[PDB]
This record gives structure tokens, sequence and C-alpha cells, in this order.
């Protein structure tokens, strides 16, 4: 068989993982509520940099409208999570 | 009123299923339904179908190949027994022909 | 875990389908029986010249005896 | 997919595609990851040369001939995402996504097995008879007199009241449906 | 062929005298049990037809005709009960009669001996016709459909009369055997050419032939699913009969007379093929396949060879049976959406996978896949066609590209996709449609194992 | 027992009885058409030692 079925704390710890191998993130004080542009001093191109880089993770494609809006890791986790229908 | 005339509002289609989960679609009437798909079923599936099938696929051989086989070998045998030509392009005795007598 | 599956209805599709069968088979195995019966008991007829005087029936000129009942 | 469209995009908004736009053609054609990251980083530092630029007309005249350039250099066939709009496995599961009110015309002998499932869907079917009418009223409530003007819909905002027009939108399929 | 016809007149009684509950039952046991019976006249002698009677006699053109009709009228009592079911008892028994008096009609003129009365049986098939489609057509439109039906078809067949009655004054006689046995070649005269084409159109116009063919559109979309299947089914195979059995007193004249004919359905093939490509209603569709196919029958006729005449009568079957059950599944979907439209309800094979079947096979004998008869008689007409002239094989294969491209197109719009998500009153299929369906298709399938009897005379 | 079921399935009497008319009307008009019986070049026979007529 396939691939399990994915659970959102699995999400959530690869979201963490790739924005701490980002160079203009602070891993030592990264939240999964941390703001992008606000906490962390970011501008809409890191952003963008940001959400290819989660494409590149889950394998799957995320609209440009969307993403306007993912400003905090866990607004990428909810999206990822009610893409992929996972609960828990 | 500014209306047109007194009419009936269009009603909405009932659903067969609703009264009758298992209803065949035939009839309203469960018991006139469930007979409605057994008569079909039995005259069309089992008496037309497979007997009317097998009638026709044992029908005599009235259009006569099989006497124009044995016919043909016959004919056949006894033509290049005899070292006659199998076939005469004529199909009539030229004997039996009288043909108009000058031609120019 | 086991997930329900939503499916439409085949509990129609599959009792037409056995009804179709039924009533078939209903019919059609008696006549496979009775033919390989009567093929394996009677069978065909055997070509024979048409004796001195003698003048057939008009169904005696068939060999299955299916065609000629 | 998700988000209410806007009447257009702004400046911004078409920079930041364009963006993507050429990142991701420019990594279809740079096969490798250390190469591509390479000429991404050029990228992105030619993109930030005219980041501080106040001329609204000059800007748009460098995004234009940003555009023209990426569609001369565009990959013709470039790396998609299975399941995206192009992608080898865009829409194959659609065949097995069967809508709901589909289980409402089974037969007895078929919901026989399944009770647990069938009282629950009962339950939810309760809820959205139960909570319709306020959801009409609601959006009767907050919405123009001359029509709404986005394709946005607000939450809910009483004790028990739910966000209107959510049925279709909580019971989808799924996108594994089989 | 009295034990065949007077049944069929029983038939009318016994649905006049039956009760409220069980004129359909009635109905149809007893026109299967007819149907049956008349499964014996396709044993043939093979020099000559079957002479009953000075009256009837049957052939081997006409026997596979017969059954076709009979077998027909089942079905269509199958297809109707469902959409008559709020009609009251009075107005079901009428359009019962309709029906039945519509068979007897028909299996009189096919083994009528005479030309006159087989005009007067084939022109008397038009009123029940008629008050079907526009007594219980569902749209406004009905009534025009049934003035454009009635209007091309007595145009056509009262230049025949004329023509009939006049060459019964000549020759002496109108029965077939005669007018077979005692005939003489048609000279080239203005006479003689307008004596063709009055002993021609009646049937052309009946096929239809491109350019006269704009009443089979109307009639065939408005009218009951039913009227829809006789129309279809049996009602075009009237020219085809008619036809065959006419151009025997038309020789040598037929050899330059048939031009135009031939040009205007080898073209019209490839037009009304092209038409049923961008076509949004779904029986429209289907009507202009059966003008498609009438088209290649009426080459096969008008090329008079014996294998384009049995390329002729193994289409009209096939046509017949494939055609009817093409309506009936479109009627299905029509019962369940109340649209004609073919983009309204899509993905339909998620819902429905039993008519999804049916909806393929369908497709696949429409378009003639061999084994199937479809094909038998299409290759046969092809060849026959070829032997008259090698550059036929353009338009023939042309018209068969366009022939699969339009039916897999429809199976394809309405089957495949994803399913509309606004209907949501698709309810599974009922037994009566499946069996419909099955009946339909078992006796197409069943007759590819024995080609002979649908053949025909040449054979 | 029977009574009402009779009256209410009668009708299906209808259609054979036709069936059976129709047969016999055929004979009867057959029986119209004997003038060439056993006298046409190709089938004329000598009568058995105890047959009537060569088809009926
Ligand atoms: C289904 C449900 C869902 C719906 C689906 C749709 C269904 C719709 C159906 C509609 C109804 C249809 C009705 C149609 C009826 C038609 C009947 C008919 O026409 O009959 C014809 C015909 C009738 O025969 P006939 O012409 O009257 O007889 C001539 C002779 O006189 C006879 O010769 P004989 O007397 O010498 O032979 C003996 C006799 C008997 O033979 C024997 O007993 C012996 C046989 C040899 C055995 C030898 C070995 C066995 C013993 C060895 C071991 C014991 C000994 C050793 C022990 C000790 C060892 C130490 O032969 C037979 O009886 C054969 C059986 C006949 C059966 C016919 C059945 C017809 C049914 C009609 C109704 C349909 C109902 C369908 C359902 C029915 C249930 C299936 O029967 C057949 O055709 C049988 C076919 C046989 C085929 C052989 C294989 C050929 C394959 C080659 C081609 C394939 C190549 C590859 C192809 C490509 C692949 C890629
Ligand atoms: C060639 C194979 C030989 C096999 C030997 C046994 C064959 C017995 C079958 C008897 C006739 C079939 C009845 C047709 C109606 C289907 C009834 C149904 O609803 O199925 C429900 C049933 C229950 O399934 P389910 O799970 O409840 O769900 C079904 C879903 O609806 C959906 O389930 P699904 O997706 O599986 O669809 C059902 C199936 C059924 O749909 C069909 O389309 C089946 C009919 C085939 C096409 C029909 C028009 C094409 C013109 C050909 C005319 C040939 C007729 C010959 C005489 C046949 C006598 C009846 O569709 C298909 O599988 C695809 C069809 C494509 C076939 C293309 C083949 C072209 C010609 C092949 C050779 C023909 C000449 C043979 C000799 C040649 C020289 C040696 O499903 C089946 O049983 C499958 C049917 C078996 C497939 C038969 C296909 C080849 C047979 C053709 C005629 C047989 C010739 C025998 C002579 C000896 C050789
Ligand atoms: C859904 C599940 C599918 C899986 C199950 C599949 C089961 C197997 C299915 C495949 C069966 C294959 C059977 C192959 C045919 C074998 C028998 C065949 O040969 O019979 C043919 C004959 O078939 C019949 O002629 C069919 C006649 C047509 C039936 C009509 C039904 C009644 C009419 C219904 C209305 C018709 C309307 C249209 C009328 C024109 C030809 O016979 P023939 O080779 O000579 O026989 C030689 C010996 N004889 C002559 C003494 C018998
Ligand atoms: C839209 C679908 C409608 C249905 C289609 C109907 C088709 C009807 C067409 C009839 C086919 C041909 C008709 C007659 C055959 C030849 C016609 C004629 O043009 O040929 C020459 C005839 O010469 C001249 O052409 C005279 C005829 C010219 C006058 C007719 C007017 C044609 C104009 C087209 C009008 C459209 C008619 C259809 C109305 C809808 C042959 O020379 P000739 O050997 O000397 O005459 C042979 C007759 N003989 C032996 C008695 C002497
Ligand atoms: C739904 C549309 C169908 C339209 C069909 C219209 C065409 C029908 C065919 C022609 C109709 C009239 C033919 C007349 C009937 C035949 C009778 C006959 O053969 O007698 C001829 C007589 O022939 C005629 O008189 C016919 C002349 C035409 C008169 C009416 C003209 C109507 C229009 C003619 C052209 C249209 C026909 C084709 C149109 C097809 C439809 C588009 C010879 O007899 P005698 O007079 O004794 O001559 C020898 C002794 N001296
Ligand atoms: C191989 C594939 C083909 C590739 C070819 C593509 C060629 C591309 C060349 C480079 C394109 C340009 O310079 S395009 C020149 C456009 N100039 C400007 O936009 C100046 C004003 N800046 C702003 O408006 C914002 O700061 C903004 C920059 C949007 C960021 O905003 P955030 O920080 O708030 O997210």
């Amino acid at each position: 068989s396939d691939a399990p079925p994915l659970t959102l704390e699995a999400i959530k710890d690869r979201v963490l993982y790739v924005l701490k191998l980002y160079d203009k993130i602070d891993p030592e004080k990264l939240s999964v509520n941390s703001h992008f542009m606000k906490d962390l001093g970011l501008d809409s191109l890191d952003q963008v940099e940001i959400i290819m880089a989660m494409e590149d993770e889950f394998g799957f494609e995320i609209p440009d409208i969307d993403a306007e809006k993912l400003m905090c890791p866990q607004e990428i986790v909810d999206y990822i999570a009610d893409k992929k229908d996972v609960y828990e | 009123p500014t209306i047109r005339l007194q009419e009936d509002p269009d009603p909405e289609d009932e659903n067969l299923y609703e009264k009758n989960p298992d209803s065949h679609g035939y009839d309203k009437d469960p018991i006139v339904d469930l007979w409605n798909m057994r008569v079909v079923f039995f005259f069309g599936f089992s008496i037309v179908l497979v007997l009317g099938s097998t009638f026709v696929a044992y029908l005599p051989d009235y259009r006569m190949q099989e006497w124009a086989r044995r016919e043909a070998e016959r004919l056949v045998k006894y033509r290049e027994a005899n070292g006659l030509p199998l076939m005469e392009s004529n199909c009539f005795d030229p004997n039996k022909i009288q043909l108009p007598e000058d031609e120019d | 875990k086991r997930l329900f599956i939503i499916k439409p209805s085949g509990f129609y599709d599959r009792r037409f389908l056995k009804l179709m069968r039924f009533y078939i088979l209903l019919t059609g195995i008696p006549v496979a029986i009775g033919i390989t019966l009567v093929n394996v008991f009677i069978g065909e007829a055997e070509l024979a010249d048409i004796p001195e005087g003698y003048v057939p029936e008009h169904w005696e000129y068939f060999k299955h005896p299916i065609s000629r009942w | 997919a998700f988000s209410a469209p806007a009447a257009y995009l702004t400046h911004q908004q078409k920079v930041l595609r364009l963006y993507k736009r050429a990142l991701r053609h420019l990594e279809s054609w740079c096969v490798h990851r250390d190469k591509y990251r390479y000429f991404a980083c050029l990228m992105r530092a030619r993109f930030d040369e005219h980041k501080n630029e106040k001329d609204m007309v000059k800007a748009t005249q460098l995004l234009r001939q940003a555009e023209e350039e990426f569609w001369y250099g565009q990959h013709p066939q470039p790396y998609i995402f299975p399941e995206s709009p192009g992608g080898t496995s865009y829409e194959r599961y659609e065949c097995y996504k069967v809508p709901e009110w589909c289980l409402d015309d089974w037969h007895p002998s078929e919901k026989a097995m399944y009770p647990d499932y069938f009282a629950k869907r009962e339950q939810w079917k309760r809820l959205r008879r139960e909570s319709w009418e306020r959801e009409v009223k609601q959006l009767q409530e907050e919405t123009p007199p001359g029509g709404p003007r986005t394709e946005a819909l607000p939450p809910a905002r009483k004790e028990g009241d739910l966000p209107p027009l959510w049925w279709h939108i909580v019971t989808r399929p799924r996108e594994r449906p089989m | 062929m009295l034990k065949i016809i007077i049944p069929t007149t029983m038939l009318l009684p016994m649905t006049w005298m039956s009760k409220h509950n069980m004129i359909w039952i009635n109905a149809t046991v007893h026109s299967l049990l007819i149907s049956l019976i008349s499964l014996s006249l396709l044993n043939q002698l093979g020099e000559n037809s079957l002479n009953f009677s000075l009256t009837f006699f049957s052939d081997s053109l006409s026997a596979p005709l017969l059954v076709l009709t009979t077998w027909l009228l089942p079905l269509m009592l199958m297809a109707s009960q469902s959409h008559l079911s709020k009609e009251t008892t009075t107005r079901k028994k009428l359009y019962i009669t309709m029906l039945i008096l519509l068979q007897l009609f028909l299996i009189m003129t096919f083994t009528a001996t005479e030309l006159i009365l087989f005009y007067i049986l084939f022109e008397a098939t038009l009123v029940p016709t008629l008050i079907i489609i526009t007594r219980w057509g569902n749209q406004t439109e009905r009534l025009n459909a049934g003035l454009y039906f009635l209007f091309y078809t007595l145009a056509g067949s009262l230049p025949l009369l004329v023509a009939l009655v006049y060459i019964q004054n000549t020759t002496g006689s109108l029965n077939f055997l005669i007018i077979h046995y005692w005939s003489h070649p048609l000279s080239n005269s203005w006479s003689n050419i307008f004596m063709w084409l009055a002993c021609i159109m009646a049937f052309m116009v009946k096929m239809p032939l491109y350019g006269l063919h704009l009443w089979l559109p109307k009639a065939h979309v408005e009218a009951p699913i039913a009227g829809s299947m006789v129309l279809a089914a049996v009602l075009l195979k009237l020219g085809g009969y008619g036809m065959m059995r006419i151009t025997t007193i038309l020789n040598p004249l037929t050899n330059y007379m048939a031009y135009p004919f031939l040009m205007l359905s080898m073209w019209g093939m490839i037009m009304t093929s092209s038409i049923c490509l961008r076509q949004t209603d779904l029986k429209s569709l289907i009507a202009y396949s059966s003008v498609s196919h009438m088209a290649l029958v009426i080459v096969a006729i008008m090329i008079q060879t014996p294998w384009s005449f049995m390329g002729a009568t193994a289409l009209m079957i096939a046509h017949g049976l494939t055609s009817s059950m093409l309506f009936c599944l479109a009627n299905t979907n029509y019962e369940r959406v109340h649209s004609r439209t073919m983009i309204l309800a899509r993905g339909l094979q998620t819902l429905l996978p039993l008519m999804a079947t049916w909806w393929l096979v369908a497709s696949l004998t429409n378009l003639a896949l061999p084994p199937s008869i479809n094909l038998i008689g299409e290759l046969f007409i092809i060849t026959a066609s070829f032997s008259w002239s090698n550059i036929t094989i353009i338009l023939m294969g042309m018209n068969m590209m366009i022939t699969a491209l339009y039916s897999l197109y429809m199976l394809i719009t309405t089957q495949r996709g994803k399913y509309t998500h606004h209907i949501n009153n698709i309810k599974p299929s009922f037994t009566r449609e499946n069996a419909l369906m099955a009946l339909h298709i078992l006796p197409l399938l069943l007759l590819t194992l024995n080609p002979k009897m649908i053949l025909g005379p040449l054979y | 027992n029977v009574l009402q079921i009779v009256r209410d399935h009668w009708v299906h009497i209808l259609v054979p009885v036709g069936f059976v008319f129709g047969c016999y009307l055929d004979r009867r008009s057959d029986e119209k058409l004997t003038a060439f019986r056993n006298k046409s070049l190709l089938f004329k026979r000598e009568l058995r030692p105890n047959e009537e007529v060569t088809w009926k």
C-alpha cells in the first residue's frame, strides 16, 4: 500500500522543519504562531519563496490567490490539512 | 388579478421508490407491479427469446441449400467423369432458339 | 482506518440481473438438456435412396430430428 | 480555489505572480538543485534591483517588458505538479466522487448494513434543516440592498448559528473518495 | 396470414374490456404471444414467396419486417406506461388502441399482394401516428410537427396514386406477381420519366431522402416515446420496402434516373452526419443519425444489385432495433431531468452504471462494430457501391468516420465527466427500463449468429 | 369460487381464440385454390392406393 494518512501533527512538524531550514528565520525564536512579515521581518518575496518551499515539501501546488494570505505557519498547516482532508 | 386564468399549479413528480422501496417501476400498486414484472420477464425472456431462438435455429432446410449442394455434387461428378465442361456459357439450348435470320 | 464508501445504490441493478438470468435459465436449461438428450439418443438420419415405388413424406427430406418434427 | 476573487489584481499581485512563474520555469530549465538555486538567487537579485521604484509608469513598463521576456524564454514543457490543472493525475479521481444525496435512494436492505453511519447522517440532516432559515435570514441581513458585491460570505455571529451556505462545502465527497 | 392478423384485431376488444389496472399487463402478454406466432413466417421456400392467398403473401424481404413490427409493440407498451400513469383509464385505452391499429395497418401493408391495397394501408398508417404525436406530444411544437409529417408525406404519395391507377389501366393488373412476370422495359421518354418520378418520390420522402428530410427531426423529436420508437424503427422502412417492390417495373430507366438521388443521398449522408456533431438536443441527434443511415439504404436500393439489396435489408432491420434502443435510452434521462439538452446531465455513469452499459452497447451498434448486423448491412452496401464506382469509397469512408465521431461524442457527453452538482433527483434505474434495454439488445446480438434470416429474397 | 375470477379474467381467451379462428380461415382460404392440385408438370403424381388428395 501507499503512504499512511497524514496527521496534523506530522504536517506541522514538517512545516516547522522547512521554516527553520530558511536562513532568514531565527530557529530559536520561530513559533507555529509567528507572523511572517510582522514578527519575523520578511517581505512578500520571502513569503513567495516560503510557499514554493511548502509545495516542494508536500508535493502539491498552491494557487496564488489562496497563498497571498498564508502569513503564519499555523495558516499553512490549516490550508494543507483542509486540502488533503485531515481532521487529526 | 394581474393573472390571466385560473390554473392548477404544475405538480412535482412522485417517486415510486418512496412508497415502495422495491417497486420495479411498473405500477403504483405493489402487487400489480410485481406481476407486471413477472409477466414481462417470463413472456419475453423465457418464451419468446429462448424458445423462439431455438425454433428459428432448427428451421428445416426449405431454402434448399443442402439439396443444391448434393445436386451440384452429382453434376460435377458426372461432368468431369465424362470429360465434359463444368459449366456452359449458354444457359439455354441454342437449338431451341430461333434468332432473326438475317443481321444486315 | 475503515471509512464509509459513498456509492449509488447497487441493489436494483443487481436484482435486475438476477431476475434476467433466472428467467433466461429457467426456460433455457431444459432446452439445452432436451437438445442434448435428442442428439445423443435419437440422432440425425442417414442419407438413403428412395426405395422402389415409394414416395416419402415432406418431412422425410430433412435429417435433423428437431427440424423434422 | 477557496477565496473569493477581487475585481482586479494590483500591481503588487501581478509582480508576485510573475516572480513565482519565472522561478518555476527557471527550475524547469535548471534541472539540478544547486544550479537552480544559483540562478534563482540571481533572479531574486535582478528582481530586487527595481524594488523601491516610486514612478508607477516606469514600474509598469518594467513589468510589461519582464512579461515579454518571460513569454519568449518560458519552458515549452514546464514541470506541473501531478494533481494540478495540467498534471498527469489532475482529475484522476473524479469518477470516484459520488454526491451524498445518493445515500437516500439506497434500499433499506443496504442501509441495514451500516446502522450507526445512517443514524449519524440523520443527525446531520436534522442539523441542516434546523439551520437553513437562520442562514437565509442572516444573509438577507448582512447584504447591501443592491445585491452582493463580492463572492464573500459572512461567518456565524450568534450562539448556535452556522456559517451560511455551509452544507455543500462541509459535505464534499473527498479527494481520494475510494 | 389470417392467423397473425385476427389475434392482433382481438387485442382491440381485449384491451377495451379489461379492468382499469390490468390494461398494460394484458396488452403486453398478448402482444408478446402474437410476436411468437409471427416468428413462424421466417421459414421461406427459396425460389418463390409464400402465397397464403390471393390477398396476402410473405417474402424473405417481408418476414423480417413483420417480426420487427410485432416485436416492437410490447416494447412500446413497456416504454409508454411510465409517462402515462396520470392519464385516465379511457385515454390510456385510446392510446393502446392507437398502437394496436398502427400494428394492424403495418402487418397488412407488408403482405398485401397488390399495389392499391399496399397504397391504402401504407397511407392509413398516417392517422394513428398523427393522433399519437399531436395528442400525447409533450411540447407546443407537436402541432407544427404533425403538420410537417402529414403534408410532406401526402405531397409525395398522391402522384403515386395517380401513377398506380394509370399503370393498372395500361397493364391490366397491379398484382405484384403479374407485375413481375409480365415486366417490360420503360422507354426513355418524358412520359416515362414522370411516371418514374411519380412511382419513386413517395418512397423517397418516406425514407427520407436528403433535402426532403425536414419533417423527420420535428416529428421524431416532438413525439412521445412510443411514437418515436415506431417512427424510427418501422415507418421509415415503408419507403425502402415500397421502393424495392416498385423498382421492378422501372427498368431500364433507373440506370440514369437514379443519378440525382444517389448524389443527394451520398452528400447528405456526409451532411447529416456532420450535423450530428453540433447538436444541443439529444433526440435531435438520434433523428439525424437515422437520416444518415437511410441515405445509405437509398443508395443501396438505387444501384440495383443483389449485394446491395441484401445489405439494404440487413441495414433496415439493424437500424430499426438500434434506433429504438437509443430513443428509449434518451427518454429515461429525460424522465429524470425533464429536459432534452445534452449537456444538462453529465457524468451519469457514476450514478447509473448498468444504464451506462446499455448506452455503450447501443453506441457500439450504432457505429457498426463487427460482427454486428449493422456492419453486415453497411459493408455489403459499400461493396456494391464500390463495384458501381470505385470513387464511392471516399464518401463511404468519410461517413464511417463521422459516425464513430458523433456516436462516441454522445456517449462521452452524457455518461462521462463529472455529474452536474445541482441535479439530485436521479433515482436508481427501474427494472422496467433495464428490461426494455435488454429486450432491444438481445435480439440484435442473437441475429449475428443467423445472418441469413435478415438478408432477404436475394440471398 | 370461479365465478368472479372468470368475470375478471375472461378477456384472456380473446387472442388465443382469434388465433384458432385465423388458422381455420386460412385453411378455408386454401380450400379455394385447388384448381391445380396434382396437376403441375413438376409435382403431378400417381395417388397412393388409399389417399384421396395430394394435399389438403
Ligand atoms: C445467460 C444468462 C444471462 C443472459 C445472457 C444472454 C443469453 C441469451 C440467450 C437467448 C437464447 C438463445 C437460444 C439459442 C438456442 C440455439 C441452440 C443451437 O443452435 O444449438 C446448436 C448446436 C446443436 O447441435 P445440432 O446441430 O442440433 O446437432 C448436430 C449433431 O447431430 C449433434 O452431434 P452429436 O449428437 O454427435 O453430439 C452429441 C451431443 C452431446 O455430446 C456429448 O454428450 C459428448 C460430447 C463430447 C464429450 C467427450 C469428452 C467427455 C467424456 C470424457 C470423459 C469420460 C470418458 C472417459 C472416462 C474413463 C477415462 C479412463 O452434442 C450436444 O448435445 C452439444 C450440446 C448442445 C447444447 C445446446 C444448448 C443450446 C441452449 C439454447 C438456449 C440457450 C440458453 C442459455 C443457457 C444454457 C446453459 C448454458 O449446439 C452447439 O452448437 C454446441 C456448440 C459446440 C461448440 C464446440 C466448440 C467450438 C469452439 C470453436 C470456436 C471457438 C474458437 C476460439 C474463438 C476465438 C477465441 C479467441
Ligand atoms: C451477463 C453475463 C455474460 C456472461 C455469460 C455468457 C454466457 C455465454 C454467452 C455466449 C453464447 C454463445 C452462443 C453461440 C451460438 C451457438 C448456437 C448458434 O450456432 O445458433 C445459431 C442460431 O441462432 C438463432 O438462429 C438465433 C435466431 C434469432 C433469435 C430471435 C429471437 C426471437 C425474436 C425476438 C424479436 C426479434 C426482433 C427482430 C426480428 C427481425 C446458429 O446455429 P447453426 O450454426 O445454424 O446450427 C447448426 C445446427 N443446427 C442448424 C441444427 C442448429
Ligand atoms: C431537394 C430535394 C428534391 C428531390 C430531388 C428531385 C430530383 C428530380 C430531378 C430529375 C432527374 C433528371 C430528370 C430528367 C432526366 C434528364 C433531364 C434533361 O435535362 O436531360 C436532357 C434533356 O434535354 C434538356 O435538358 C431538356 C430538359 C430541360 C428543361 C427542364 C428544366 C430543368 C431546370 C431545373 C429545375 C429544378 C427541377 C426540380 C424542382 C425542385 C437529356 O437530353 P435529351 O436526350 O434530349 O432528353 C431525354 C428525354 N427524351 C429521350 C424524351 C428526349
Ligand atoms: C413532398 C414532396 C414530394 C413532391 C413529389 C412531386 C413529384 C412527383 C412525380 C411527378 C408527379 C406527376 C406525375 C404524373 C403521374 C404519372 C402519370 C403518367 O405517367 O402519365 C404520363 C403523363 O405525364 C404527365 O402528364 C406529367 C406531366 C406533369 C404534370 C404535373 C407537373 C407537376 C410538377 C412536375 C415536376 C415535379 C416532379 C418532381 C418533383 C419532386 C419533389 C421535389 C403519360 O401518360 P400520357 O398522357 O398518356 O402520355 C402518353 C400518351 N400521349
Ligand atoms: C526561464 C524563464 C523566464 C524568466 C524571465 C523573467 C524576467 C524577470 C526580470 C525581472 C523583473 C522585474 O524587475 S519587474 C519591475 C517592477 N518594479 C516594481 O515593482 C517597483 C516597486 N516595488 C513594489 O511595488 C513592491 O515593493 C514589490 C517589488 C512588488 C514587492 O513587494 P513586498 O516586498 O511587499 O512583497
